[PDB]
RNA sequence: AUACAUUUUUUGGCACGGACGGGAAGAGGAGACGUCGCGACCCUCGGAGUCGUUCUUGACUUGGUCGCUUGAUGUUUCUUCUUCCCGUUC
């Protein structure tokens, strides 16, 4: 479960999980959280069934340009 | 006893939503709840069937008029089930 | 005395239902409640001119049936018979 | 590994975060999932062209990843890191669609590729993962 | 026919679902043995 | 014996079957209506073998003699 | 004091006529019951006030009932 | 080669895998066309026994011939048996026997291959009589019998039909006439027990793991 | 879906429920009662207005014995 | 059998929402376990008064939504 | 608490004009004075006068009215 | 393999070459009542948490608005044709 930041925080609620789970798609299968509280705007936590399935998630896709914004992904 | 009675007494604090045989969707706190479906709520909503909505107070609803009543997901956990 | 007996002993019956809203179900009973709910096995729903959807199970409300279409080859005395 | 009635009965068939089934030479025997399934995953196979599927009225996504699609023959389809090298083979997408992915392609290093895409593919809302503005 | 044999040896009656579920798989063989054929005539 | 309907069905049928609810079990079925369009006169009808009956949908049963 | 009940049973072999749910009637009552169910004979179809057709003998059921009139 | 050829997607549980022939579904029907309601159930395959004899449907029908509903339902009639008797010996040519009944349709049939002594040679599509053939050949070129040929030309080619399929299925229509002697005569118990065994051997598989 | 019996054995299974009034609902049976009143998992109101299916998703929600015509298995369990 | 609790809505103006979009308002005297109420009459929803007081039977009402809170 | 019980027994001892509406039948009203009580709502109401509703009178005679069209009790 | 139909449930107030579709231009679809979406010269700047008791359980609490320069969608009253381009069927 890859902890990612960095995101363009205007995209909405119920659309920006439905980008998350496309576009984890590749590396395994995805379960995406996330929330529009002060804390957590611009932020997700995908969450793999696979645990190498987040590790192949996390290195290719390390800044590449989400809805405008290179994002930036941790363990 | 009915079942569906049962959660419905225990639907009662919550949010819940009410749509009549007309067509008009409530949703507010749910007070007290019967044998036959006899829902009072506060603080309550109300859409038409056109669309519109009016805000009012305290209602009381007969259940034979019920055509389904929402129930947050909550109560699904505990205890009745 | 019962017609709810009557539809208890009727079992397993390629049966033709009709609805209040005019909705023709054909469906064979597997079993009828006492409150006429009746339980169709291999439905096929046809409109009174519009076209078919045909379905697996199919459980029927009471006041919705109108009409049950007996079937075709049937001992109606044997059957009120206690 | 060939596509059929037993293997989709097998496959996992739980709801994503959408009903889902999780499932390969080329796609076929889609008819034994009896239309169930809303979003579809098709990831990390070796299929050759999206071919052959049967009319599926309750399927919205098809998850195209990490194959080798290259040609065409539905609101979401992500066809990320296939082996579409025209433009011209994106032109039976025009009959379909709202989110479209297309990233890790060959074609996606033509001149003016997003140009072309958005004018022949009105209906799509989403490219790449970035709206289709106006200018 | 009655001693349901072909040449000598009897073989175990079988229920009417399992011939007519082969004489209707004989059939499907028999259009894919005339599909072949009027292919094969059209080649030779 | 001839038997009126909500719905607007005469229904020509022999008695079978009697209860509280009157509900009926009908032979030699006979329901008379009309399927129409706006500004249309038809009058269609048909047969049944055997037919069971529900009882609130029963308005009138009359008897010729 | 004169109840609903009793003039029921009173009004038997005399002249009724019903409204329903709308067709109005007209007959001579035979026999009722508790549930309010009806037994006419010499039925008259008023369709709004107007004869349709003259029913005779016939059996009211009693949930579509509106009123009874002399 | 035959992993989704499905015996219940082709037969019915009425049919029992062409052991009978559902008709119980067009005496529903048959009810509708007569105006009364004074047929039972052996009564219309008391009807339908006038279609073993090359005379008996075509000199005594039910009804009169014209009757529209008469004709609609058996076009229907004539179908259903059709594709039965096709369905139950699938192993035979389909368009052999086809074009055979269709051969002999058009050089016996249409030459009239019904001759009585009395009345001479009937016609199908007249309804009539002749008194020789010299008077009958002078009709098939009359305005009249260019009419009749020309408007009930699928429908008397479905009666012919109806006959030759119900000759060529005659131990089976014998047999379903005892299924409904035997079926009337049952008790409630009995007909429960029947419809158990019927179900049963719908739905349960061609090969059973016990077999030699 | 399996061939059952009564609809109580039936349950947690997924269920199309049509009413009266010409709504349809998708969701899965928790309780069944005396007077067919159900509850329901994930309810989802389906309406057609009168051309396409229209979608409101409820959620746990208690309906009426009243006002349903009849249910229909659409799915699986889990 | 549970009576209907209307002990809050005791002598209270309230819109009773009856059959047919009409609407009965009225200040509330009593009840029974059928929910059939017994109210001093007040006007019909431009607006018009029949009666004293009103009985109305339980069947009829979709809802009573309370004037005063 | 007057019930409704009650409250019939009282208008039957007052001999008062009574309006009665009809139960999903709004452009026809009665007009009457009540006679009966039973267990149920079920009145005898005699010399009573439809009325048409406003968006006149009309002549009826001494009816008993079915207790399931009730709408409206006043007296 | 070993129980009953007169108000809250089920006895209901129910019933009455030829076509298609989308988009655009022109000639003789429109006015409002609410719902949420695209862009922003605007605002705004970062099942879960805790305790009591015991080796596992109980209680208490929890995107706003402006434009649409042709955004989708329901009630409620009144009164379409010709051409061009795209796709389906014969
Ligand atoms: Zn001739």
């Amino acid at each position: 479960t890859l902890y990612v930041s960095q995101l363009n925080e205007k995209i909405n609620m119920q659309r920006l999980r439905v980008n998350l789970f496309l576009l984890f798609a590749t590396f395994g299968e995805v379960l995406k959280v996330s929330m529009n509280f002060k804390k957590q705007r611009g932020q997700a936590f995908i969450t793999m069934r696979t645990i190498d399935q987040a590790s192949l998630a996390q290195i290719s896709l390390n800044g590449e340009r989400f809805f405008g914004k290179p994002l930036k992904v941790e363990f | 006893n009915g079942i569906p009675v049962k959660l419905l007494n225990e639907a009662q604090g919550h949010i819940v939503s009410l749509e009549l045989t007309t067509g008009a969707t409530y949703r507010g706190k749910l007070v007290e709840s019967e044998d036959s479906m006899n829902v009072q709520l506060r603080d309550v909503i109300a859409t038409e069937p056109q669309g519109a909505v009016t805000h009012m107070d305290q209602i009381f609803v007969r259940g034979s008029q019920i055509k389904f009543i929402v129930v947050p997901d909550l109560l699904k956990n505990a205890p009745l089930f | 005395m019962k017609l709810v007996n009557f539809l208890k002993k009727l079992r397993n019956e390629q049966v033709t239902i009709e609805l209040k809203n005019g909705t023709t179900v054909w469906g064979t009973l597997q079993s009828v409640s006492p409150q006429m709910n009746a339980i169709l096995t291999d439905v096929k729903l046809t409109l009174p001119s519009d076209n078919i959807a045909s379905l697996q199970y199919i459980n029927i409300r009471g006041n919705t049936i109108r009409q049950i279409i007996l079937p075709d080859s049937l001992n109606l005395d044997s059957l009120l018979v206690d | 590994m060939k596509f059929t009635p037993s293997i989709v009965i097998d496959a996992p068939q739980y709801y994503v975060d959408d009903l889902q089934l999780e499932t390969e030479s080329m796609p076929s025997s889609l008819k034994h999932l009896t239309k169930p399934t809303h979003i579809l995953d098709l990831t990390n196979n070796d299929l050759i062209m999206i071919p052959d599927l049967s009319r599926r009225d309750d399927i919205h996504t098809l998850l195209l990843g990490r194959n080798n699609i290259v040609e065409v023959d539905v609101q979401n389809l992500t066809l990320s890191n296939n082996s579409i090298r025209r433009f011209e083979d994106l032109q039976r997408l025009r009959r379909a669609l709202k989110n479209l992915t297309l990233i890790g392609n060959q074609v996606c290093h033509l001149a003016n590729y997003r140009e072309h895409v958005l004018r022949l593919v009105p209906h799509l809302e989403t490219l790449d993962f970035q709206n289709v503005t106006a200018e | 026919i009655a001693e349901n044999k072909i040449y000598k040896f009897k073989k175990v009656k079988r229920k009417r679902k399992q011939i007519i579920l082969q004489q209707h798989e004989i059939n499907i063989f028999l259009r894919d043995y005339q599909e072949k054929q009027q292919t094969f005539n059209k080649i030779n | 014996v001839i038997i009126s309907l909500r719905n607007n069905h005469k229904i020509i049928a022999r008695v079978k079957a009697f209860d509280r609810h009157c509900n009926m079990v009908l032979e030699n079925v006979k329901e008379l209506w009309t399927e129409k369009k706006g500004k249309n006169v038809i009058n269609r009808e048909r047969f049944i073998s055997k037919l069971f009956l529900r009882g609130d949908s029963v308005i009138v049963v009359l008897k010729t003699p | 004091p004169v109840n609903p009940k009793p003039f029921l049973k009173g009004l038997v072999n005399h002249r009724v006529g019903v409204k329903l749910k709308s067709t109005e009637y007209r007959g001579t009552l035979v026999s009722t019951d508790n549930y309010f169910n009806l037994q006419l004979n010499e039925a008259e179809e008023f369709v709004a006030g107007v004869s349709h057709g003259t029913l005779g003998e016939i059996f009211i059921r009693c949930n579509n009932v509106l009123y009874i009139r002399e | 080669r035959a992993r989704d050829l499905d015996l219940n997607e082709i037969f019915t549980r009425d049919e029992q895998y062409g052991e009978y022939m559902e008709l119980e579904q067009f005496h529903s029907l048959w009810l509708n066309v007569i105006k009364r309601g004074d047929c039972s159930l052996l009564q219309f395959l008391d009807i339908l026994e006038l279609f073993l004899d090359d005379e008996k449907y075509l000199l005594t029908p039910p009804m009169d011939r014209k009757n529209d509903r008469y004709m609609a339902f058996l076009l229907k009639l004539s179908k259903y048996v059709e594709t039965f008797f096709f369905k139950s010996y699938a192993l035979l040519d389909a368009a052999a026997v086809e074009n055979l009944i269709k051969s002999d349709f058009e050089h016996s049939y249409c030459r009239g291959s019904l001759r009585s002594e009395a009345k001479g040679i009937y016609c199908p599509f007249c309804s009539r009589w002749f008194k020789t053939s010299s008077v009958f050949e002078s009709h098939l070129v009359g305005k009249i019998h260019k009419k009749n040929e020309s408007k009930r030309r699928n429908f008397v080619y479905s009666e012919y039909k109806l006959h030759r399929y119900l000759k060529y299925l005659n131990d089976e229509f014998s047999r379903t006439r005892s299924f409904v002697e035997r079926k009337l005569a049952f008790t409630a118990n009995e007909r429960m027990a029947e419809m158990d065994i019927l179900t049963q051997k719908y739905e349960a598989p061609a090969y059973d793991s016990t077999e030699k | 879906v399996a061939h059952s019996s009564r609809l109580a054995n039936l349950i947690d299974y997924k269920l199309r429920v049509l009413t009266q009034d010409g709504r349809v609902y998708i969701g899965q049976l928790m309780a069944f009662d005396k007077h067919m009143n159900l509850v329901l998992n994930e309810c989802i109101e389906e309406r057609v207005p009168k051309i396409k299916v229209e979608k409101r998703v409820l959620g746990l929600t208690i309906l009426r014995g009243e006002q349903i015509l009849s249910t229909v298995v659409e799915d699986k369990p889990l | 059998v549970s009576t209907p609790e209307l002990k809050k809505y005791m002598d209270k103006k309230i819109l009773l929402n009856i059959n047919g979009s009409r609407k009965v308002a009225g200040i509330l005297r009593g009840y029974d376990i059928f929910l059939n109420v017994v109210l001093d009459d007040a006007m019909e929803i431009n607006n018009h008064q029949l009666g004293l007081q009103t009985v109305i039977r339980g069947n009829s009402i979709i809802s009573l939504e309370a004037l005063d809170a | 608490m007057v019930p409704p019980i009650n409250c019939i027994f009282n208008f039957l001892q007052q001999q008062t004009p009574v309006t009665i509406w009809l139960f999903e039948q709004i452009g026809i009203r009665i007009k009457g004075k009540i006679v009966g009580f039973d267990e149920f709502m079920n009145v005898v109401i005699d010399e009573a006068v439809e009325i048409p509703v406003n968006s006149k009178g009309t002549p009826l005679g001494k009816i008993l009215l079915k207790g399931d069209n009730i709408t409206l009790i006043t007296s």
